[PDB]
């Protein structure tokens, strides 16, 4: 039973961001829902919620521009944030109030995996992907708006000793990131050691093998 | 609104640690809670109501306050705790709600050198005319390690990064990836390369390379 | 509700249903709004035992069980101090709100009694619910909410019938004085209704007499229904609920 | 019974099982034998509301219920006349039966305890019937008699334990002195093993402290199982049984 | 119906209830409205025993069970000759009402497929009903309509999926060609849906491709439910409904 | 058993219970021991689907079911390859007891028929179990080992009657060849009896003519019950047991 | 839901040795038990075991000097082995068989802990225990009958890190044990670090502090 | 009778691995199982006949075969998976049923050198005129590891045992404890003591030791 964000992941200024979340089982009768923001480095903040009664609630500086909202006939409930700048680039969650509270942060027992949005001019740009020769791993480089990256191994099957590493911009404004496991040497060609990659904010996927 | 405290704490496994959060007015009626994020992940409630333990979490966690005043308080490290730490509180109903800037844990373990890497630029980078040295130190304690690079003993500066896992849930080291970046026309200039990681758990530098062909 | 008519669809705007978490929020107990932020309801359908809020929602008048709801979430329980078991007395509860109500025209409060107000038998009172309409018989799917009117007894008449065909000595008093009792064989509230309102119309107002309590099965011969006296508690109510 | 192991063929030779009419004489209550033509039980099993003594029977001691029944007829049903609910107190009854009993090595009669008697704690007492196993859980199909060592609180203890999680205040005075407290999460009476007896070993011999009478759920946490106090009820006893 | 949503208000104007008599008119079956006058149904639900007709009324498609009620009698009922049980096969009946029906923006007839209609697998497929959600649960009280989309499948490979884990020698046919196979074991029909049409968007009109007939369990491993295949019965339908 | 007595402490040396695992080792089902290691009884009871064989035990003749049990373990299951439902036909099948049973005065097996048996009607047949003893009563908690005499009727006579009351049509044979019809609306096996034999004395020897199979209710109007007739499955028995 | 073993520990030449297997909860009607031997560095010997049909079935060679039992009346299965010999020393298992049968070992789904028997013409002795100076330890020593030996640390409240060694003979022909953890010096004193030991063949019990 | 077949094995986390078991008869109907056995624990059942998995059980475990020849195997080696295993099965009813002679599985991980500690003799010891000196090697591999004695720089022979512990459920290292006995008289002879691990993860001998006061 659990909550799903959703979101464009990269947007410009001056559009309106919308984010849905929608209930996988149940229905959402009787239960409140709110918004969490998290900028980059800092920690929570609150924006706002609707009560189980269908009452919003909102913070101090929401109030300007929020609506929250929901929608019955979709199972989803639904934020909308006007006229978005960059101050505005954080990680968004939803989460369950189970005692239906419009407005109370001491209780929230269920949450989305969150969803990350990044305000910018610039525009996307897929990434390219280079195998690192056998420890061994991966490396994926000078892609832009970076959150939704995902790495995989062997379809996921390499569960195990994978490491990834935080992004970090290089000087050309761009994003990169490595991917790494260590292995016995006999393991070598015995296993297929592919690197899965793929990025949604340029509907990008792309596979490569590994090798010396 | 509300601080929290201390801001980061450091401790070692087994141990018992406490956390504080106050504020200038009173909760509503025990609306108070704490939760629990982990590196990359959504919030977790521990301790709700004040004093109420969330089901499947683990007793080494309590929690009791004032009105006011608020405590958080494990009874043993484990690995897994490594986590930052929030309280949150509602001062009325519909409005004044907040959560605190936050603690952040540390879970302290006996020492390890890094064990080091170093690996050539690949194909296509090369046929991009572009270059990039990999260069990896895994499972050290502590964090205090810098990595030099030379290359032709000709020691480098600037034009490179560096990137640290937070630390593990379960062995509680990190790794450290460095990469020095370059052009192909450079890349063919020098020959030899190398870099030299310093640790606090190592008697002296110690070297690890390859060179171009 | 044995015996009784549907409600006309204006005729007590003051009903609640009570819903307990599940596969569905089910409606067990009833109760009234006496302000704007307080429902009035039975100790027995809250306690004696503290309750998770997170199970409990409020529903304020509807025609029909389930079709259209909007459950309110509650704030605060609060259950007189001296209750353990209803026999015993003192089977009164107030919820508050966690949000205010809009009076409405089709949601408006009910009115408490003075305390000098004793409703001697031959006043018309009804009792309203969506309890069980017989002995064993659940609500039809529907769910239309039911009214009876009921007679009033006097207490002493009351505790006189309870002794009939019982071992129980005729000195020891089982309806008590914060008690109240009516209906016949004919009329009665049943499970589920309890909580729930009883009105009377006194010079042309509606008050509240009484809680639906307790009871000896329903319609049963020589146990007319049990409720909670209002005006006794007068003094506990007005500590919480602004007057 | 809740926990504890099966009976040894030979150990409560005063077990008593009361039985009602219907497709079978199924069991319903305890008892214990008293004198050779008096059965002690609890009120609530037989009352408050007058039974008719065609559909009762009572069945002596036998290891396991229905497979060789010889049901004895009752000719009088005694119930104390302060008794309404379990919960108010006074919960004791009596049965004449028609015709004695003839002592014997398979059936004899438990001791009632002298007025002096308190039961402190630490004693070593058990309770015997073949009542529910467990929280919703029927006897299986052999139907053995089980048994099980209780321990034994102080009624003050016990009076605190049951306002944890509950709303009552404290003052309330919930278990009353003509009661009795026993048991624990992982030892208890439930349901079926009401009327029951409640015996201790004092002195090398077997005494009769308590009928088991009421509480909230079998195996509770902070809620032990309420019996009625033998020693309260000793001159209403005497009264009709011939000492 | 397991998984799947709420239905929209306007999508399966063909959607037939069938109630019976009792406390009220209770739900027991589907049916499609296959002409202004006719029924179309599984013959498990009325037969292979003779119902008499004061028992039976058709509902038409409303959003909600039981809040807005119109029940239609019924003048015949014709279950096909050859039906004993289910798992033999011909599970198909006809239902004629008194009263023909105004066809209307709400309610209009599905449409029966050509003879030559195979439906291979991938085509997109519906069920549509008011059962059970889930293998013991009955549908909550709100009751509305619900709908899933199914996979097809081949006769030969359901056939040999039914062989999986059971003792029927493999040479034995199970499902039988006037049968059709649909569902997995996260979409399903179930206890309730019974006789409810099965339709598939051809060439973008709806078409009626089978009626809920019979499965083991509902979303099992490897037991698809079975449906009764329209196409094989056509000469009997247009032998009484007026093509 | 619907009618009849209970039955003499000697009379069927041959009757088995079948028991399943749970809170319980509870009957479900009956068989007849035909050879020192085999069970011979109905394959709906433990097909068509595949059963851990930890979950079933032997118990053989006793005169009350619990009351003193030795529960064999059972090493082999087999079913008649052409199984799936009862009414299709084949519902017989074998249990390999892991270890064999002494010959004993109180455990015998039953014969088989010859070939060329066909227990016209007006013969002496009864049949023995532990089934419900009418429509939706259980057997009482002593649980006895009933028995009834019921008559035969020829297989025409019996499906003629199947046909009253019902839709199907009078070419379509209900009643196959490899099954026998018994029993009247005083005098039936029901619920609870299924895999149980029916046994004839002819020239002074006990044959097994069937095994309790289906029916449309127990005792009901023009519905005697159905038994697989055992000639006709003799080869495939004697493919497996020692003759 | 679970199997106790029961039995001496310590028995010697020419007694005979008994065994008892008690069922936790849940009758034992419908199950058979089996017993199970391990000799020191050797497998798994079958011994035999009793049907839920109370049929009992014995090995080759147990089948001269071995009865296995049931008692319904104490919910008890017992073994008894006449003329025990020093070859005899071994672990005993008790072992459920949920099909009733009473001779299978293909599905021995449920096990005692099992019980540890010693043949010997010695007498019991009780150890001697030592403090070992702050990593820090604790050690037992010198003792005989040596497999019902248990060592726990501040009543167990250290579960961590804790290792326990292989109990070695010393060359006078008895028993000697350690137990360690390593801890960070801070820790020191912080800690009751209290090493609890008991001796089971020889009724003893006894506790120390560790410090400096 | 049976056999089974290999003694025993040696590989790498993450790998697959296979255990054959064979007989002179057939099973009797399909009666064949396989238990896991633990250092200083019951055996578990993994397998029951032939091939059903037992519940709880991932899904790592596999076994087939064919009335005479069986094989059990792994998808994918963890850390735990260190233990025996045994094939089981019956050939009748009530008759010959047997075990097999087990199966010993090592995992083999990144080596580590030992960490090494020794200790005097405490009190107790001294007041009855024993002494025994303690040194410590732990979470090493492989195995191969050995320690000397040296008292006053004069090499000890005899007079001293070792101890092991099982690969760990955890970790898979293991920890070794060896001691040296000693009288008083003999202790009080010699003030400086030494041990020196020799193992196949260190460059040379490490000596680690104290001193008698």
């Amino acid at each position: 039973v659990q909550l799903v964000e959703s979101g464009p992941g990269c947007v410009k200024p001056s559009e309106t961001l919308s984010l849905t979340c929608t209930v996988s089982r149940f229905s959402l009768i009787g239960y409140a829902i709110t918004w969490i923001r998290q900028p980059p480095g800092k920690g929570l903040e609150w924006i706002g919620g609707i009560s189980s009664a269908a009452t919003t609630f909102y913070s101090s500086w929401a109030k300007s521009r929020v609506t929250i909202s929901v929608d019955t006939s979709k199972n989803q409930f639904s934020l909308k944030l006007s006229s978005v700048t960059a101050a505005d680039t954080a990680v968004y969650y939803c989460a369950r109030d189970p005692r239906g509270y419009g407005a109370a942060l001491d209780r929230l027992d269920l949450w989305g995996q969150g969803t990350c949005v990044t305000v910018s001019s610039f525009s996307t740009k897929g990434p390219s992907v280079f195998p690192l020769a056998p420890a061994l791993g991966c490396l994926v480089k000078d892609y832009f708006c970076e959150c939704p990256v995902t790495v995989s191994w062997n379809s996921g099957a390499l569960t195990s000793g994978v490491h990834t590493f935080p992004a970090v911009l290089q000087s050309s404004g761009l994003y990169s990131l490595s991917s790494v496991v260590t292995v016995p040497s006999s393991s070598l060609g015995t296993q297929t050691y592919i690197c899965n990659v793929n990025h949604k904010p340029s509907n990008t996927k792309v596979d490569k093998k590994v090798e010396p | 609104q509300m601080t929290q405290s201390p801001s980061s704490l450091s401790a070692s496994v087994g141990d018992r640690v406490t956390i504080t959060c106050q504020s200038i007015k009173s909760v509503y009626n025990n609306r108070l809670g704490w939760y629990q994020q982990k590196c990359g992940k959504a919030p977790k409630l521990l301790i709700y109501e004040t004093s109420i333990l969330t089901s499947g979490v683990p007793s080494r966690f309590s929690g009791s306050g004032s009105g006011t005043d608020f405590t958080l308080t494990i009874s043993s490290l484990q690995c897994e705790d490594f986590a930052t730490y929030y309280c949150a509180g509602g001062f009325d109903r519909s409005g004044d709600t907040t959560f605190g800037q936050g603690t952040k844990v540390e879970i302290k373990r006996t020492v390890a050198a890094p064990s080091v890497f170093i690996f050539p630029p690949s194909d296509e980078q090369l046929k991009s005319g572009t270059a990039s040295v990999v260069c990896l130190l895994n499972n050290f304690y502590p964090r205090e390690a810098k990595v030099q690079w030379k290359v032709d003993n000709a020691l480098q500066s600037g034009n490179s990064q560096e990137s640290v896992t937070c630390q593990d849930s379960k062995d509680c080291t990190y790794s450290l990836s460095s990469t020095l970046t370059l052009s192909k026309a450079d890349y063919e200039k020098h020959k030899v390369y190398a870099c030299e990681v310093t640790h606090q758990g190592l008697s002296s530098p110690v070297t690890k390379s390859f060179n171009r062909g | 509700i044995v015996g009784g008519q549907e409600a006309p669809r204006s005729k007590w705007p003051w009903q609640v249903s009570l819903r307990v978490h599940g596969p569905y929020w089910m409606h067990f107990c009833g109760g009234s709004l006496i302000h704007p932020q307080w429902v009035l309801t039975a100790a027995h359908c809250v306690g004696p035992d503290v309750k998770d809020l997170a199970a409990l929602r409020v529903q304020l008048r509807e025609q029909h069980l389930y079709y259209q709801d909007q459950l309110l979430p509650v704030s605060r329980i609060i259950v007189h101090p001296q209750f353990y078991t209803a026999q015993i007395g003192a089977d009164i509860a107030l919820l508050e709100l966690e949000e205010p109500v809009n009076v409405s025209s089709h949601v408006h409060t009910v009115t408490l009694p003075p305390a000098s107000e004793t409703f001697p038998p031959g006043m018309p009172c009804w009792v309203t619910g969506w309890g069980d309409v017989d002995n064993d018989e659940r609500l039809p799917p529907p769910f239309p909410l039911k009214q009876v009117k009921v007679p009033i007894m006097e207490n002493h008449i009351c505790d006189a019938k309870y002794h009939l065909g019982a071992y129980t000595g005729d000195d020891v008093r089982i309806v008590r004085d914060d008690m109240l009792c009516a209906g016949n064989t004919r009329r009665d509230s049943c499970q589920g209704d309890s909580g729930g309102p009883l009105v009377c119309k006194v010079n042309g107002t509606w008050l509240q007499a009484g809680v639906v309590s307790w009871g000896e099965g329903c319609a049963q011969p020589n146990r007319p229904g049990i409720y909670t006296r209002v005006t006794y508690y007068l003094d506990w109510i007005h500590h919480y609920v602004p007057k």
